[PDB]
């Protein structure tokens, strides 16, 4: 059972959710259309490359965490 | 080959450590072991195939990692070894290996950017190339994200689980290597990359030198672990898919298992590590 899709504008960036060098991939996360790697972990909290070490609840709830790291820039692919 | 405390360096060594590792960035050394890491983080996963993290190989994988950096390291100067972090310990931002003359201190409340020691952006010795966003700085937030660093209380329950690991061998197991790493209990080693932040809470966290006194300490505590428990010892031993059992060679090396790393000291002994009592 995949999360539900979002869209939003979290902190003036579009965050976006859906089901689907890195591994396989059942749900994509994408900051202003650069997609953000996102992976889940068995107790089905999430974290994404660029909070590897904090697991946060939801695959929107790792959107905002990227989006309060970035503290503006643009991701990278 | 003695692996030593941060906080005991001498002005001399501190000097000839940092000096080793700027020369492994300058000739584009270092970069590549940021990526080797990324690769193995953003591929490692709790339903699938698993070596370098969220498995039992998490401390052979990095142990092998450990040496193979400090091996480039003594290629630049044979007198040099990776010191160790004991964050149970040197737990405020005003620890000596913070300091302008070693690692330099946490990132400006702007935009995280490190402004003192020598890997500030400002020297030019320091670009951030292999990375997830941007910038191109490095950046800490020492104590931004989370409050505390683990104490040596919480390090102490850890080290006295003795089961090293547990079927399903991911994050959500039972056992020493779980703990230590943090997905599970008080939280050790996952808590301090996030107590750091700045590229060190990411995937690309060896782009802070501060990685590898980290993990030598993590190092130094399954040391601890064993000396603990010698009757406990490295699970699974064969037959797992998608994990790394005791006699199974581990990527990207193919040539080494974990069983060929238990004994750190065919390699290098610590400056202090209690008997077994
Ligand atoms: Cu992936
Ligand atoms: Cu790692
Ligand atoms: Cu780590
Ligand atoms: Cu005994």
């Amino acid at each position: 059972a995949a999360p539900e899709s979002f869209d939003e504008v979290y902190k003036g960036r579009r965050i976006q959710g859906r089901p689907a060098h890195e591994h396989g991939g059942g749900y994509e996360v994408f900051v202003d259309g650069v997609q953000l790697h996102v992976m889940r972990n068995a107790d089905g909290s999430w974290i994404s490359v660029v909070s590897h070490y904090d697991p946060v609840p939801t695959p929107r709830a790792a959107a905002r965490a990227a989006v309060d790291e970035l503290q503006g820039a643009p991701l990278l692919p | 080959t003695v692996r030593k405390n941060q906080a005991t360096l001498t002005a001399d060594e501190k000097r000839r450590f940092v000096a080793a590792v700027l020369e492994l960035k300058r000739s584009g050394r270092y970069d590549e072991f940021v990526r080797t890491h990324n690769e193995f983080i953003m591929s490692d996963t709790d339903s699938g195939e698993r070596t370098g993290h969220r498995s039992p190989s998490f401390l052979p994988w990095h142990r092998r990692f450990l040496l193979d950096f400090e091996q480039a390291l003594q290629s630049v100067d044979s007198s040099v070894t990776l010191p160790y972090w004991d964050w149970s310990a040197d737990r405020t931002v005003r620890a000596s290996l913070w300091a302008p003359d070693f690692l330099g201190g946490t990132g400006r409340s702007t935009d995280g950017r490190v402004m003192d020691g020598p890997f500030a952006a400002s020297t030019g010795n320091w670009p951030i190339n292999v990375r997830v966003d941007s910038r191109t700085y490095l950046r800490r937030s020492l104590g931004g994200s989370v409050a505390e660093l683990p104490t040596r209380a919480e390090v102490e329950s850890v080290l006295a689980i003795s089961a090293y690991d547990l079927p399903p061998y991911n994050s959500a197991s039972e056992g020493f290597r779980n703990h230590l790493e943090g997905w599970r209990g008080v939280n050790l080693h996952n808590r301090v990359h996030v107590w750091v932040g700045g590229q060190m809470a990411t995937g690309v966290s060896p782009n802070d030198p501060v990685f590898w006194l980290h993990h030598a300490y993590v190092d130094k505590l399954w040391a601890e672990w064993q000396r603990r428990h010698p009757d406990s010892a490295y699970v699974p031993t064969g037959g797992t898919p998608d994990v790394v059992d005791l006699n199974e060679t581990m990527k990207p090396w193919n040539t080494v298992r974990p069983a060929d790393l238990l004994d750190h000291t065919a390699y290098y002994t610590f400056d202090a590590l209690e008997h077994h009592h």
